[PDB]
């Protein structure tokens, strides 16, 4: 017979090895395929789709979860008030976990790219207002006041026929890729902080609600990619599935 | 010029002066089944205008505390007009749909409905609360008919999945300050070219108030929501006597 | 070796550079994955195409 | 001729091996153009990109998009079943076991598949067997595939093991793990993880509501196993089955499961303890 | 020696593996083949051949099995009477089990195609009559009366010099292939029901039998195919063969 | 009575649509029906008893002792072929020893 | 390798795309099965060929 | 019989000999016997730098 | 199967053997390299310092 | 829900103050005589 020599690795079963295995049904032919709408080829196709961000993820909401899908704005009495804040880290525990983007990138160890958060105002047509939305890259904790937040990347949103506005969280990192950030050494990969401030005020005339809500949708932009496929922390077989 | 629209099919026409475009699910228009994909050999019946027209179902009332509703397709029409009759007399059915959900208020009301189409909307039960009981939804819940049903736990769509991600499906929003209707065109989606209109619901239509309705007292409080749907390219095969289920 | 065409993925092969030593195609490896995408069907399934320049509602 | 009245997809595929580049942009000050403003009501996601909201530099991005191709996401062997044949107890002191093929018993793989509504693929099955404590002994086993309608063995020596037509594999617990390729076998064009319907006609009385969601097109039969011998084997046996999807296609993405799984055949969830998709905090203004 | 590495599958014996094994008799030459009529190449060649259907599979027949090979028709006193009924499911227990088609498709898990049942009238030459034979696709149980059955696919047969008529059971399924139907979840794959009714009446003059029989032959049409080879339930080694 | 099977097809008895059928006929080729290893014999050499405490056994080759394979072959009157024989051996309880 | 022609199936090879490493052809694999058929010899073995148009007995 | 598994940063670490994490549906795992030769694999350059 | 015959050396692990081992992450792509001053290729480059 | 099965228009209030319902000629005869209770109800046009 032909001279061979077994090398290390012999007999091992590597779950990700892409090899050839003998076929159990010789000459078998599958049912032909038919056309079905909605075929996907790459997870990135999905990551570009906006899904709802749970900015209002309060402990007091847990029993009325629906209230987590949108946060409020209302007639202010003082100027420059902070409306809401949250981290931009998409693979981190928090608001992003509710998005399909967040869930999917948790199946990968690293990511790279610019993100996009679109805010839709759901108040009455008679309500007007201007908000300042800011992205503060790494380094400074939550800006203390609007005048400090204003120094970062931001958008000044005006309510009108266009119900929504888009804040861009441009990829501003030192490394080409970021691993998922979390407290500790890995905070090195944090993306930053998003803050929403009252630029002027929520104004409404007599006859309309003095409080309204905003829905936040988030997704990835075209330069987004992920790498190093891994298992997600977000699912557990706590007990046997019967 | 994108806010105005007219839909005319069969002997029916819909108008709207506050639209927000139209969605074509997964980018595909409905179409009759082609000979390459087909398998059943009998020549089908394609009634055309008697079934591809707009049908308006029962109206629901939106309250400051509504949880949300859903309807299953083609269940909603299995007993309406000529479409239902064809669905009953034939084993095989296939079609697409034009879904038009209506809801108007005033420039002083507020709220936002998420209107979505979820293919193969399989429902689950709360498992006796504790989760030790393997209970199942009764016919009336899985196939609510033209009246539709109410979600008990919208946050998980009564199926253990996050409402927060439903936008990954064909959808539109009816945000009172912006528009008063949603329109979605849905193509046939299934693992088989034709199927039973009675045993299998291809998709579900969900209408959920994500941003609750609100208004100052004194303003009109009856804010209905109406669903009008039209089968498109309805085809039927496997003729025999009528069967209701 | 020239085989039986019975792979699950042949209508529009999501693969295309596989290895195999058996008469049945489905025994083949997964091969190198292609990089085709069509995000528009999910991100912009609207009739009149809204541009990123003017307001999406005119 | 004497009766006049008797007489598509706007989007397609591109190859994107790398992430989009960033073109340099400068300041834009003017009326009419307003890319930052959107209308999410349309159902479309925002079309705005970095260059429209800020001043950008040029970036030649070479990041690959290959690892997120569904093929690389799924073609990784995962556990789909654990079968046991103990020697003492109420389990199976019979020396054989018949397992109804159902892969929805383990969450890791299940959640990944349920990201889609329909999937079509071939599969590589690997059979890892050992004693319950991980030790190995010179035991001869036989694994047999019993398609729907084929006689299921009723004993360690039922005639069915003659396996004249069904495919069987004979391997030792000491040999490496057995491995084979399986084609796409549904009578449908694709396996479907969600079937909003009933398998048969009739009234659907609460007595048979367990029929709901059961799609016969996914029922692939039985997988049988036995120690090869007329006499009982003295060894308890633990068989772990791994599946690796290959040559895959998928349709219609859906929200990912966010409540623990309770049953193999349905999406029932524990209603008294509905988990929030995201962790919580005290104030919306504090981290 | 050449570097190799054993992969999973090593040492296994797969009964359906199509490999190469060493030859025991080197240089051996078989007896030459000679021409023999009747060579077959594909089981489908046989499935197209009509064989007898046991429509009259009564419990009271079992001891006089020959009586199962044909069913009767006789002078009716009432109009529209039902003559016989049975399922079209070919791989199911019942009448089809007696046909070579039925037996063979039991060696496969799935099938697809149109079937064909040909009825031969064996009454006297002086007997006349018209029967309505119907195929009711899935959904409706056995039609209650002829007027209901009449709504499905059917053939109205007239007795004459042509002793027989052919009912076609066209492939009308949702799926491209059907697995063998049986009570339970698999009833999803049922093919349907065949019913035979009196369109007019079996009429005979003085001097001829008032009862006669019909033989039913069944087979597959040209679009018939089977897939996923498997073992049949129809044979068992109940005891040792000596 | 002629001895021929019916020549009628769907299009003659009903109105049909066009169907481009791609279902394969390959799996029913006799080669794929038969080329699947099946049990044709079980031989035993026990150490105690009236069986074969001799350490050897002579078996007359006759493959008709097991029904599954036999019924398949008897579907035909004459068959000509080559064959692959596999010999699976072990102790009666399935254990293996250096013999 | 060029072999001895001793396969059981060579008068009219029911196979034709086999694999082999020995000098004897019968050691070869089964190969891909061909799809030839001739149902007429079983379904219509009649002398005057009866058409599916006129009555089979004239 | 042993199982070696790679748990990238952020992946759930097994907490017991039978933690669900060993289902290894996405992480790469190697199953080998102490009697087989030594297992061996290739690893790419993985830093985000 | 193809006739083979194991030769001495079979199963051994030689620390300096330059062979091929199966990859654990299929389709994985490393972070691109960037220019960094001071690359060395041969120890001799240093010995001259 | 019954009326909905006939020829109809769904009107939405907005800047366009009006909408037009078309009563298409759907008759058996080429012409209709004036309808009134009795035999002549044969020529009725219908109901809005
Ligand atoms: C000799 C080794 C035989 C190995 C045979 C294994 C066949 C398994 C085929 C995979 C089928 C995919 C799973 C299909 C459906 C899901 O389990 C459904 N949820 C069950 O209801
Ligand atoms: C060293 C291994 C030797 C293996 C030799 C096995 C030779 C067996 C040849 C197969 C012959 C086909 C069976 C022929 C006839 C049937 O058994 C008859 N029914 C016996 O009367
Ligand atoms: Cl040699
Ligand atoms: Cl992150
Ligand atoms: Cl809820
Ligand atoms: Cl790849
Ligand atoms: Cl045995
Ligand atoms: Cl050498
Ligand atoms: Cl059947
Ligand atoms: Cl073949
Ligand atoms: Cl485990
Ligand atoms: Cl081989
Ligand atoms: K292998
Ligand atoms: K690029
Ligand atoms: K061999
Ligand atoms: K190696
Ligand atoms: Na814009």
């Amino acid at each position: 017979g032909i001279p061979t020599e077994l090398k290390p690795g012999t007999n091992q079963f590597l779950t990700t090895d892409d090899g050839v295995s003998a076929p159990i049904l010789p000459g078998f032919h599958p049912t032909p395929p038919i056309h079905i709408p909605g075929e996907v080829h790459n997870l990135l196709e999905i990551c570009r789709v906006e899904t709802i961000l749970e900015v209002n993820n309060l402990k007091t909401n847990e029993t009325t979860p629906m209230q987590r899908l949108c946060f409020p704005v209302s007639v202010q009495s003082k100027t420059g008030e902070l409306c809401a804040a949250f981290r931009a880290d998409p693979g981190r525990d928090g608001p992003w976990q509710s998005t399909i983007l967040g869930q999917l990138c948790r199946y990968y160890t690293q990511w790279s790219g610019s993100l996009e958060v679109t805010f839709m105002f759901a108040g009455s047509f008679m309500a007007t207002g201007k908000m300042l939305i800011a992205y503060t890259p790494p380094g400074g904790n939550v800006p203390a006041d609007r005048i400090t937040a204003m120094l970062g990347t931001h958008v000044i949103w005006d309510f009108g026929l266009q119900s929504s506005v888009t804040l861009v969280v441009p990829w501003i990192s030192n490394t080409h890729y970021r691993a998922h950030a979390r407290a500790g050494y890995f905070d090195y990969y944090t993306t930053g902080i998003i803050t929403i401030w009252y630029q002027t005020n929520y104004v409404v005339p007599i006859g309309a609600p003095t409080t309204a809500y905003i829905v936040a949708l988030a997704a990835a932009q075209d330069n987004f990619t992920m790498k190093l496929c891994k298992d997600t922390e977000d699912i557990e077989q706590t007990a046997n599935i019967q | 010029s994108d806010r105005v629209a007219q839909l005319t099919i069969g002997n029916s026409t819909i108008t709207t002066q506050e639209a927000a475009n139209i969605v074509i699910a997964y980018g595909e228009w409905p179409e009759y089944c082609p000979d390459t994909d087909a398998t059943a050999v009998d020549k089908p019946t394609r009634p055309d205008v008697s079934v591809n027209r707009f049908f308006t179902l029962d109206t629901k009332s939106w309250a400051k505390d509504s949880k949300g509703w859903y309807w299953k397709f083609p269940d909603v029409l299995t007993e309406v007009g000529v479409f239902g009759q064809n669905a009953q007399f034939h084993y095989l059915y296939r079609s697409g749909f034009c879904v038009h959900v209506q809801c108007n208020a005033s420039k002083f009301h507020q709220g936002a409905l998420l209107v979505a189409v979820l293919p193969e909307y399989v429902l689950g039960t709360i498992a006796g609360g504790t989760g030790n009981e393997n209970s199942h939804p009764p016919y009336a819940t899985t196939q609510p008919g033209q009246v539709g049903a109410v979600l008990t736990h919208p946050y998980v769509l009564d199926a253990g999945i996050p409402l927060s991600q439903l936008t990954v499906c064909p959808h539109q929003w009816i945000n009172l300050r912006t528009n008063n209707c949603a329109t979605i065109i849905v193509p046939y989606m299934n693992t088989v070219p034709f199927d039973s209109a009675l045993n299998h619901c291809n998709f579900g239509l969900l209408v959920i108030p994500v941003v609750p309705l609100d208004f100052n007292t004194g303003a009109t409080s009856e804010i209905p929501i109406t669903v009008t749907i039209a089968p498109m390219c309805a085809e039927f095969a496997g003729l025999r006597q009528a069967v209701k289920q | 070796s020239h085989e039986n065409s019975n792979s699950a993925s042949e209508g529009s092969t999501i693969n295309y550079t596989t290895i195999n030593y058996y008469k049945d195609a489905y025994a083949a490896s997964a091969g190198r994955q292609d990089m085709s995408q069509d995000p528009k069907k999910f991100t912009d399934p609207v009739m009149d195409v809204i541009h990123e320049m003017a307001p999406p509602l005119k | 001729d004497p009766i006049a009245d008797m007489i598509r997809s706007l989007t397609a595929l591109q190859v994107l091996p790398t992430a989009a580049n960033t073109e340099a942009s400068s300041h834009r000050l003017g009326t009419g153009v307003v890319p930052a403003l959107q209308a999410a009501e349309t159902g479309a996601s925002s079309n705005a990109s970095d260059k429209n909201l800020i001043e950008t530099r040029c970036v030649l991005n070479h990041h690959s998009t290959q690892e997120t191709a569904i093929g690389n996401f799924f073609s990784r062997a995962g556990l789909v079943s654990i079968i046991t044949m103990p020697t003492t107890g109420t389990q199976n002191t019979d020396g054989y076991v018949n397992w109804d093929i159902d892969l929805m018993g383990y969450a890791q793989l299940r959640r990944k598949c349920e990201l889609f509504t329909y999937m079509r693929f071939d599969a590589e099955f690997t059979f890892v067997v050992a004693k319950p404590n991980g030790e190995l002994v010179p035991q001869l086993l036989q694994y047999m595939y019993v398609p729907p309608g084929a006689p299921k063995p009723t004993s360690r020596d039922s005639f069915a093991w003659q396996t004249a037509t069904n495919p069987s594999v004979f391997v030792k617990m000491t040999d490496p793990p057995a491995q084979v390729s399986v084609p796409f076998m549904s009578p449908a064009s694709a396996y479907q993880w969600f079937y909003d319907g009933y398998p048969t006609f009739g009234e659907h009385l609460q007595a048979n509501d367990l029929d709901y969601g059961q799609c016969p097109n996914n029922m692939m039969g039985t997988f049988s196993i036995r120690t090869v011998g007329i006499e009982k084997s003295p060894h308890s046996i633990t068989l772990r089955v791994y599946m690796r999807i290959k040559h895959v296609r998928a349709w219609i993405p859906r929200p990912l499961r966010n409540q623990p799984y309770l049953f193999k055949t349905n999406p029932n969830y524990k209603g008294n303890d509905i988990k929030c998709t995201s962790t919580s905090r005290d104030k919306i203004t504090t981290l």
